[PDB]
């Protein structure tokens, strides 16, 4: 591509229909009751710009102010399938992006000088759009500098930086004239979808097993054992696999069991009710609620308790969906103790439906296969009546990282549904741990105040914290960005060596000697094994 | 009380089923006319209260010719009776995509959205169906039920207009007149007896009027009178009247409050 | 009022019809078992209120194996429903010639003779059927209805005995107790609500009790209360209860007084 | 047969069942509600004797008094099918009849002398049974004398009287040992049947068209014509045949029509409603009433009147069933005048049903075909509400024989159902003849007082009357029975000659010359033709 020989993208025959079908389902059958009015179509516009120009880099402010005149019209376009503003706004900026990469190549030839006091703001997600071509060219000068500098700091000659950043920018141009009419369609439907809730999606038509199983282990403190179940996800027939392993562990006289659901991001709700059932006799696990107003109770029907021994549940900020059900049930029945970070807050069920009707091959046989949509149909509620959503399971024992406010969680996703409560279900608590908790905590706090790995974690936190202003403001000075890397490498080598002398291992002469496959310690697991034994002691 | 003999399967109805049962076992038929008859029999099965067996014949119709809007009509209705409004909406969309003048899809989709918590979307459909025939009093009645949920005051003024500007001929306007406060329920039933001719007519009058009286009392929160009136509406076995189907659904949502 | 949801075709009922509809189209069957199934399906058709289609399957059963007393039972009942007591008598005779322990032939023939003006002959049959099970309160009730036509005074003393010497366990004795003057109709219905469990049970209780209350008021010559009560009895669609069938016949003889 | 080598008759396997089936239908489904109690079974006994021994001739009084002890038991025999008294009582008298015919032959040899003053009573239907064998032999002496004498009076030699009365008596013995078990069964069922009503019957199993149509004619008085329809019976499609002939007659300018239903004994009720319809516009013809209590109206649905001209209906004591319907309708609507004798009084419908059930060939395949039964199911009522039964249609103009009390009519049949009335139907009279009737009668009476054929009829009546005491008392004196025949022959020849001289025919020298095929005059038809014209004159 040397010029504007980028194909002009047009809406395909099928698309008008496919749009009408998407709009029908979103506007009628979504848990979220919204009006596709002017306010909504205006918000669908701003999201759509943020999908074309993420960093506010490619379009003129005048490009934006011109199309913006026409943003309350998007609800009409979607309902009718005439997506002219979506196709026009994409076509321009198909041009603008071309003419930014043809400029970025020109600038790569100029002399490189990394000795200024300029910074670079990584977050133009909310910046004003460039007012004119001089400001456009300035934002793209910064960008080829940042691209050059980040490469230079991997020890590259000015010569091989131009050779690699040409490869990149020239491929950015090929990507650009290889996009198709469905690409633009997909992104219009995505702006719509993602303005309802963060889990709603359009899914384009298709173009021309035991690795994720339960691992069990045992870990000792003196003469006493603790079984640990690493559960990677709620895969179908999980409850069968842990039943095998709960027998292996029952016999080996283990004092306590840990279910490890860290970074376990969900799976089959049924595996969550069946697993809950291994630990509590009978009772309701979860209240599900539908788009129209109606509640339902999943229960555990086999009234037998496959393991009555002391139980502990290890979760982090990435424990989600089904994991939060399970963890929430054990907490609510006081069947098991919860340790780690507050969980994600995924309190909602999404359903796939096809945009394909049985009479399509019949009437419009020229057409291709049509897409499918994914959208929220149900919410989850705990047996105590509260919702999983945007609150998550909060641990009985919160590791230090959980007291720190993080930027990861359903709560931080755009237009995530709010937090709700319905009435509690009828259930009888299998036990009560309010009794043991302040003592488990006395011990926990005493232990980690000494542990140097938890000292290292609580130092990491003070750092991450104190350097959150400059969070998205990177220096463009090679010296300062060479020194920054050396002080990171140096603090890492010191940590690794502080550790190796505790352990009677040889110290490392340099960071590069560390095996590629070195395993870090798991201080969170190691401290929970102690919590598990403390609990066993107290019953 | 005003009571009819509950309607019973007529001999014409039973004879036709037996004929069809065999015209459909003799393999002497087009696909297009095997599909037309399977639809014809579902309407008969439906008219008898045998919705599962009709769903069966209608699915067998669309597995053969998926071109048929009339069949999606019934599939959608059953889906509305069953509580599954999402799937109902899908079916009626199919109906108006295959034939956009299929007006009764608007009523059925509108009712379906009504039971499915989407009033404003129901109003659009029920008003399209009103404007197709402003003299039919039940088109005004369904729109009223859908409006009276957000704004009773407006719903009433609009019904009043719909009535005033109509020719006030067909029986149904007497139900409308009682909703409006013009005539007592006493008079409403006096006029019912007067308008009814034979027992089949009396059952039809009672199916309708018991459902609308039913919906009316439920407004006031009188679950007991509502319940009695829905049961009495259903007790006429006018199986294929919307009021029958929806007096059963009403009764089903009231046997889900007490649970 | 005490009202149930009118009973509706259950999915089990509709599924079995569809299976049978095809087990009977696949020619993989004995004569003896093709005949057993055609009977099985008539009982299903009958239980749904579809008597013409059942008469059809039962005639197809006896054209294949005329040995079957059970089939003559239903043919006779329909003949009693239709007003043709002569032919009814013929059918039930056939039943007790092919199997003389077929007790329910005695009830059906006895009822048939009751509607056919032959009381003394009805008493013989209804008393044979009483003596087969003196604890079943409806056997006493049918005999009462047949006696109370010639001698009310005696009919009452005999019911009283039948009740006194029974174990007084099964619900039906409460109907009997009201005929006897022991309990008001007020109490009769209090005990109905109390004895009923689900809606299918409530419909069954109402089918029975409305027919017997119906017959009772008709004694006093209260055609209006009788009519209301027969209609309400039929309004439960308990299609294969004798009280259902005979509340319809009662209603039919009352829609032949006014003509 | 020379002795008691008459087979002893036994009840067949099938018969017990066939009896039970007959009893079921008679006791339950008959218009007549009767109890098969002791009184009824006693009456079934007396009828059964009268069927075995019509003339009280064959059995001893002791034979009768012995079996009579057991007559209240017949209801049990019939209900169970154990017909031992019926089979015993038949078997004896199978013997008694044999031993009367073996005695009657002996007596035929003795000398014949017809010169006594002995009479012979033809009606022992209610006589006491013979007290001993001397009285038995005496009744059978009388009988061979009566048999001999009645033959002698046809000019037979004492020699050829013995040759013919041997033939007869010897064949009476062969008949007797050729009867079968079904013969006795048939007669038991007949005693039962005929004790209910005279039209009820048992019908034994089978052992190893335009002649009866309407004839039309015309008959004149001076220059004026009268159409006459001779209707032999209500055969199916009668109403089609008279429609042809009503067109033939309408065109030939006939002043009046006569329907002739004399000795027309019934037929299809439908042909009676359709024929009624040719003469009245629409309306009910007949109210039918069923065994259980319920009334029904047959009507004429085609509202057109195929003939409005003056109508007359000629009936006699043998006009019955359908004829009486038609005649009764025309009378009730004042559409037509009724002339002749009061009709029979058959106000009841009988139905055939088979005693055969579909499972008989199956279970008892040795059996033969079984019989059928015929029994009353319905009554007829006029549109004015009165019943046809035992009253019949009474003419507006009664011929002389109708004022005389006759011994023929439903009224005289045993256990004929009584006379009833229900409410009248709703109908409008097509006319009214009470106006014309006394004048038609003035003329009628004047005319027949002169007519010598009606003088002859009214002389016949005075005779038939004055000789009704000696009615069933025949002289056994040859002289008196030779003279009786000569005076009958002489009075006949005088009548025939009185007639031939009126007519200008040659007189007969003796009664024997009269052609075998001589046609008598029809004075009743001839006088009704006049009535028909008198009626035409008065409208």
């Amino acid at each position: 591509t040397r010029a504007d020989q980028i194909p002009v993208l047009k809406e395909e025959t099928q698309h008008a229909t496919v749009s009408e079908r998407v709009t029908s389902r979103f506007t009628r059958s979504h848990y979220r009751q919204f009006d596709l009015d002017q306010a909504f179509s205006a918000k669908i516009f701003d999201r759509y710009l943020n999908l074309l120009d993420y960093s506010h880099n490619v379009l003129l402010a005048s490009d934006v102010e011109q199309f913006a005149k026409k943003k309350t019209e998007l609800g009409d376009e979607l309902r009718s399938g005439k997506l002219d503003v979506f196709y026009d706004l994409y076509n321009l900026a198909q041009k603008r992006r071309f003419e930014r990469y043809q400029y970025a190549l020109s600038v790569l030839e100029k002399p490189m000088d990394f000795t200024g006091n300029d910074t670079y703001n990584l977050d133009r997600s909310k910046a004003p759009w460039p007012k004119n071509e001089a400001e456009l060219n300035a934002l793209w000068d910064s960008k080829v500098k940042f691209d050059e500098l980040s490469l230079k700091l991997t020890g590259k000659t000015d010569k091989e930086i131009r050779e690699t950043l040409t490869r990149r920018y020239k491929f950015a141009i090929r990507r650009l004239a290889q996009t198709n009419s469905e690409d633009v369609f997909s992104l219009a439907m995505t702006a719509f979808a993602r303005e309802i809730d963060p889990h709603t999606n359009y899914l384009s038509p298709r173009n021309t097993l035991e690795d994720r199983a339960v691992k069990m282990s045992v870990k000792t403190v003196g003469k006493e054992k603790v079984g640990v179940l690493d559960i990677p996800g709620f895969y179908v027939g999980l409850t069968d696999d842990v039943k095998v392993q709960l027998q292996k562990l029952e016999k080996q006289n283990v004092s306590s069991v840990i279910i490890d659901l860290r970074s376990n991001g969900g799976g089959a709700l049924t595996e969550a009710v069946s697993l809950s059932g291994l630990f509590i006799p009978a009772g309701p696990i979860v209240q599900v609620r539908d788009n129209n107003g109606k509640v339902r109770e999943d229960s555990d029907t086999d009234g037998q308790v496959f393991y009555k021994g002391p139980l502990v549940v290890l979760v982090d900020r990435f424990s989600a969906s089904a994991s939060e059900i399970f963890a929430a049930a054990m907490q609510d029945y006081g069947r098991a103790l919860v340790v780690g970070e507050p969980t994600f807050g995924k309190g909602t069920v999404q359903q796939y439906r096809s945009l394909n009707r049985i009479y399509d091959q019949m009437l419009r046989p020229e057409w291709p296969a049509l897409g499918s949509v994914q959208y929220t149909i149900q919410k989850f509620y705990r047996v105590n009546g509260g919702s999983t959503q945007r609150k998550g399971v909060t641990p009985d024992i919160i590791m230090p990282t959980g007291n720190e406010e993080t930027e990861t969680g359903e709560k931080f996703e755009d237009n995530a549904l709010p937090w709700d409560s319905i009435d509690a279900a009828t259930y009888v608590k299998s036990g009560d741990l309010t009794a043991f908790e302040p003592e488990l905590l006395k011990e926990h706090n005493a232990r980690i105040a000494k542990d140097p790995e938890f000292q290292n974690i609580m130092k990491d936190i003070a750092r991450f914290n104190a350097m959150k202003d400059k969070r998205n403001i990177v220096s463009l000075n090679y010296a300062v960005r060479e020194k920054e890397n050396n002080e990171d490498d140096a603090t890492r080598l010191a940590r690794l060596n502080e550790r190796f002398k505790r352990e009677g291992k040889p110290e490392l002469k340099k960071l590069d000697d560390l095996p590629k496959d070195y395993q870090e310690p798991d201080p969170y697991l190691d401290e929970t094994v102690n919590i598990a034994l403390d609990l066993a002691k107290l019953e | 009380e005003v009571l009819a003999v509950p309607l019973q399967p007529t001999l014409q109805q039973e004879v036709i089923l037996a004929r069809m049962e065999q015209i459909l076992a003799s393999r002497a038929l087009t696909d297009d006319e095997r599909a037309q008859l399977l639809y014809e029999r579902g309407v008969l099965y439906d008219s008898l209260g045998l919705r599962a067996l009709a769903r069966n014949d209608f699915s067998q119709a669309l597995a053969i010719r998926p071109d048929m809007p009339e069949v999606f009509n019934y599939l959608g209705i059953y889906l509305t009776q069953a509580g599954n409004f999402d799937a109902a909406y899908e079916a009626f969309d199919s109906v108006l995509e295959l034939d956009p003048t299929y007006n009764y899809a608007h009523l059925n989709r509108g009712i379906a959205l009504y039971y499915g918590g989407r009033d404003k979307l129901a109003q659009d459909d029920l008003l399209a169906f009103y404007q197709d025939d402003p003299n039919d009093p039940f088109r005004s009645l369904w729109l009223y039920l859908a409006e009276q949920k957000l704004d009773e005051k407006q719903a009433k003024e609009v019904l009043k207009q719909h009535f005033e500007k109509s020719d006030k001929e067909q029986w149904g306007w007497n139900i409308v007149e009682f909703y409006l406060g013009n005539i007592s329920e006493q008079t409403l039933m006096e006029r019912l007896k007067a308008d009814a001719t034979d027992n089949t007519s009396l059952a039809e009058h009672l199916s309708e009027t018991n459902f609308y009286l039913g919906k009316y009392y439920l407004s006031l929160g009188d679950l007991d009178s509502a319940t009695a009136l829905f049961k009495l509406a259903v007790a006429n076995n006018v199986h294929n009247f919307v009021e029958h189907r929806y007096a059963l659904l009403e009764l089903s949502l009231l046997g889900q409050d007490q649970d």
